[PDB]
């Protein structure tokens, strides 16, 4: 939901919306910084 | 109580910023 409304053109997600994914990716899921990012990108190209 | 719904939505982010930075 929150990658869907702070999209944009798609793929194209700037600086703070993905940092505020991967600390929700990171507090939610109770993940590592690795972890947060992998599923960012992941996410990213489905918003694409 | 629309209009206040969203303006907290901002509050929110904001304070969610704010725990990061700090």
């Amino acid at each position: 939901a929150f990658g869907h409304k702070y999209s944009e053109e798609g793929g194209l997600i700037n600086e703070s919306l993905r940092d505020q994914l991967l600390v929700t990716i990171q507090k939610t899921f109770t993940y590592t910084r690795t972890q947060a990012q992998h599923l960012f990108i992941i996410l990213m190209e489905c918003m694409k | 109580l629309e209009e206040v719904n969203e303006r907290e939505h901002s509050m929110k982010a904001s304070l969610q910023t704010v725990d990061i930075r700090l």
